[PDB]
């Protein structure tokens, strides 16, 4: 495993993300409903706290919630069960 | 659960 560092949109890169879910529809729903939690999170920090919790790991300067909730998925810091 | 409680 000696690839050169990806950069943009292909960070982190999918074959490593693989080897955590079963398939790639499995990292798509994955990651749409931790990006999801993420927005939430955001829009709902002025009131009260709630349930919701996030980003565990450090955003950029400014970074799409999507791209955070991969790379979360990369680092291992979630788990989850299929239907 | 381990960063969950890191958070």
């Amino acid at each position: 495993g000696g690839y050169d560092t990806p950069l943009g949109i292909t960070n982190p890169p999918i074959d490593e993300l693989l080897d955590r879910v079963s398939s790639k529809y499995a990292l798509v729903i994955y990651a749409a409903k931790r990006a999801r939690q993420i927005n939430d999170y955001y829009n709902q920090l002025g009131e009260g706290i709630l349930e919701y919790v996030g980003p565990l790991v450090e955003p950029g300067l400014q970074e799409k919630p999507l791209s955070i909730a991969l790379r979360e998925i990369h680092a291992d810091l979630l788990e989850h069960t299929e239907g | 659960e381990e960063a969950r409680a890191a958070a």
